[PDB]
């Protein structure tokens, strides 16, 4: 049930960050009104000025974890996919990597590692081969439907707020700020 | 009427206004007096009127209400509060009480009110139910304040390099140490126009110790917000007792969730104040001033805080050095580290008469990070940079020479950072 | 209803018990004040209330019980204590003492005790057979006290800067040398994290003297072990009060075997209070400091030891330096050899806003050998030795780039070795 962990935490992590940008447009919009206005609130310019960058740190690290977790649930469903492949095609796989494979079976530590390499890069010239013929390739069933609910990649609207980044005194900083919104936000 | 009504009014049209009616003689008294006779005659008239001030409890639980329009003196204008009403609606001292008014009795000096309808703006049951201040747990200044007011006028460059120099925080303490001679009251001006032109819903209270008397008349026609002054020739105690007058209206008024702003001139002279008014302790430290002298200004410096549910107190005060008395060097010495804010005049930058003259260098606010956004951080940081290694006097004027050719903070940003 | 969580809650739980308990008013004074009249209404209606506090005794056994909440402060919620209960159950400053309290009689305004039924978190019997903390035999520290957090966060880097710049251990004498505005502040907090996070057992309380009241609510909201701190409203007796109190009560805590950690800011303030409350002995040195008036606080900082019997006494007291103030630094040379651990901060790192600002190569412990293991001391020993050329700025900014690179401290130390 792990697969399903890593898909309902995407999915909460692209809603809040769907929500986040929410609010950091609704902010920017008013922001502007109020330039817009002749009315002079510098204080309230200030204020909103403030509320617009933490906001946007808000964003950027939404993006970002919900980068992760769309990373992750990827890997865990390359790990299950690949695992139970391979172990339905394991003795045509190995069959075909007898000397490297049996050789890493009782080996030194190094040879062990040079084993692996030439079995990688094995690997790797097959799959190049593969894709250089370049069939249409498609997911298995149930991730099949998991896979198109999250999507093949992150949207760019994820990518692009989080192109930027942080230092840690920024990251403490802004959070401190952002506890401090919420508190103003609870009076 | 009510009693601000004709008591802020010229002596002229007071004269005018007596003679009218027709009372005898009117010349050869006070204010207050001529308030008196007037408020008196009108009393016996028979009509209704009203009556404004600011409350304050003697030693033995004496009510006195006076006015800030009149400096806070104390005289027969003030109004009679008896303990009654002072222990019916637990009023204490910087309530302002507005309402029904009475003459006084037969026997009384004192005019009397017959009922309050209006304290600290506000209806009175809900005013009775409030929290102390000191039950508020203070906090760090995070909301900006900024001094540049952005018409681009002559004196507003000034203003600017404040906001270039240290920032200012709403409920933050601070204080502008400077040497005699180097333009105190003429940022103090500059800092209360831009409050009353940038900020008009925060109260701005403006106090001056011990002041020789054409400032305070100026200051009287300068700035928008009440402005509280006692001459040199008053003594001590009446310099004590209006700055607590003062700083408890302000803690009363912060308690109604209220911005108050307090500019101070001097905190070193009312130190000195304290120092003559407290009795020795027997513990003389150096320079003639007592152990205990320097603890109430210390309170009264240290009550500007920024609250949780809203309201902040915003103290500056200015701390003169280089005056030849080495106490004013003690008291400076024990307000070394107590503010937030901390700005810096010096003599010789005032020498070569480029204006403001504030050391950029020595200058600066703690805890700035919460004030404003990250990139002006940035922008300050930067310039600060490139303005530390070289020299004070030369700072000013690559500072002003750079300033002056452009219009506002950001433009002159984009411009440094463009070259 | 116990008095300390009645305290615990704010003010407005407060006022809205009072308004349900039917007592009037109770809306704008102290906490006290209304703490005073919660329990006087309870008592009251009959029910018995017990509470808990710290002792402390005047000068002829007129006892008194206050709360470490109120930042052990004189007021109406203090609990008598009777000398007679003194001489029973043989008691003393700075214990810890929870039980019954009475009502007061006619002619009283303060609780008294029905009974105690905790001392010092132990039976009342086995309370009075206990060693003194002056009769208890000093050692050097044996247990390492580790400041790596371990979490992976990025504060915690300044953490792993303390366990590379000097070890600390149960039972170590060390000064945080430090100029005005170089992380003092924050590099407290993150020892008190530290010290709450991977040693929850030991006694961690963090002492302030004359800070700022925003400060102040800063350090109490954030550390776990409970904190006191003086601001600089209330007078030098307060402070000296408030440090012999904090004193006493780690004393008598480490008499039970107990680890207590004390952390101070600063103790250049404190001797500043002493200095200003002792008599003058007619001895004074440079900077008007009296000869005597440094022996009471070096007692306070002189406590720091190991107890052979069993638990531990560390003090980390902070000092400033470079305040433009005679009277700091000869204070700083009064305590230069008095502390076993060093940790020196400079303006010069701090200016370039690279932090944590260490001195590195001037801070350092003593007989380190005692407290740590070899082969990560020969660690240290060639890291000193290859950070020991360039200077301090070049030195934090390659320690803290090497460390960012690694994970943990053996992760740190294996990139060097490998490498
Ligand atoms: N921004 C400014 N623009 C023009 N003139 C200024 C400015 N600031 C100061 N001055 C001049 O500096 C002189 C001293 O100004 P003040 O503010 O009265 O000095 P001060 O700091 O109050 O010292 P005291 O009160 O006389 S001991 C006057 O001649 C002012 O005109
Ligand atoms: N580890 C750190 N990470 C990020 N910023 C830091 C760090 N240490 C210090 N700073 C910054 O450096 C300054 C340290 O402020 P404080 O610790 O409050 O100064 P201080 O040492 O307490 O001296 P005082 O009491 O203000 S005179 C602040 O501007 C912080 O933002
Ligand atoms: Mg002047
Ligand atoms: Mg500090």
């Amino acid at each position: 049930t792990a697969l399903q962990q890593a898909f309902d935490t995407c999915q909460n992590n692209k809603a809040a960050w769907l929500q986040r940008k929410n609010e950091l447009a609704a902010a920017e919009q008013e922001y502007l009104r109020l330039l817009s206005g002749e009315g002079r609130n510098v204080s309230r310019l200030d204020e909103l000025r403030n509320i617009i960058e933490v906001r946007k740190w808000q964003v950027n690290q939404a993006a970002g974890r919900y980068i992760r977790s769309h990373e992750a649930v990827q890997h865990i469903s390359i790990r299950d996919r690949l695992n139970d492949f391979m172990q339905q095609h394991g003795t045509a796989l190995a069959a075909a990597l007898a000397p490297e494979l049996m050789g890493y079976s009782e080996l030194t530590a190094i040879a062990r590692n040079c084993a692996i390499q030439r079995a990688t890069d094995a690997l790797r010239e097959a799959l190049l081969s593969w894709l250089a013929k370049g069939e249409k390739i498609n997911y298995s069933a149930q991730d099949s439907d998991i896979l198109t609910t999250i999507g093949f990649r992150p949207d760019v609207a994820s990518v692009d707020d989080s192109r930027e980044k942080f230092t840690p005194a920024q990251n403490m900083i802004f959070s401190r700020k952002s506890a401090q919104l919420a508190s103003r936000q609870s009076v | 009427m009510n009693l601000t009504e004709l008591k802020n009014t010229p002596v002229s049209e007071l004269i005018t206004l007596g003679e009218n009616m027709g009372l005898e003689n009117l010349a050869r008294m006070r204010k207050q007096d001529i308030i008196f006779a007037i408020l008196k005659q009108h009393a016996k008239s028979g009509e209704d009127i009203f009556g404004d001030g600011v409350l304050e409890i003697l030693q033995d639980g004496f009510g006195f209400l006076r006015s800030a329009d009149s400096s806070y003196l104390a005289g027969p204008d003030d109004i009679y509060v008896s303990p009654s009403q002072i222990r019916r609606f637990n009023l204490r001292t910087g309530d302002t009480i507005s309402g029904k008014i009475r003459p006084p009795k037969e026997g009384e000096r004192y005019f009397a009110l017959l009922k309050v309808n209006e304290v600290n703006f506000d209806k009175p049951e809900n005013a009775r139910n409030k929290i102390l201040f000191e039950n508020l747990t203070p906090l760090h200044a995070n909301s900006r304040l900024r001094m540049e007011r952005g018409n681009g006028s002559t004196e507003d460059l000034t203003a600017r390099v404040l906001d270039l120099a240290s920032l200012i925080g709403r409920g933050q303490r601070g204080l502008i140490v400077a040497p005699p001679k180097a333009g105190k009251t003429m940022l103090l001006q500059n800092i209360a126009q831009s409050i009353a032109y940038n900020h008009p819903d925060c109260v701005l209270m403006v106090l001056l110790i011990d002041e020789r008397p054409e400032e305070v008349t100026e200051m009287q026609r300068l700035v928008k917000g009440e402005v509280v002054a006692s001459t040199f020739d008053e003594p001590a105690s009446r310099h004590v007792q209006v700055a607590e007058m003062v700083i408890e209206k302000a803690k009363r008024l912060v308690e109604h969730k209220k911005d108050v702003i307090i500019l101070l001139d001097s905190i070193t002279r009312l130190a000195r104040a304290y120092n003559t008014v407290v009795p020795a302790s027997g513990k003389v430290l150096t320079g003639g001033v007592d152990a205990n002298a320097l603890h109430r200004p210390k309170r009264f410096f240290g009550a500007a805080r920024n609250v949780e549910e809203g309201g902040s107190l915003t103290i500056i005060a200015t701390a003169l050095i280089d005056t030849g008395s080495k106490m004013d060097e003690v008291i400076y010495e024990e307000f070394k580290g107590t503010g937030n804010m901390e700005l810096h005049l010096s003599r010789k930058i005032a020498e070569k008469r480029v204006f403001p003259a504030i050391d950029y260098n020595r200058s600066g606010t703690r805890k700035e990070e919460l004030l404003t956004t990250q990139e002006e951080l940035q922008k300050m940081w930067i310039l600060r940079k490139i303005i530390h290694p070289m020299g004070e006097i030369d700072a000013m004027e690559f500072l002003i020479n750079k300033l002056a050719m452009t219009k506002t903070n950001d433009d002159f940003f984009e411009m440094m950072k463009r070259s």
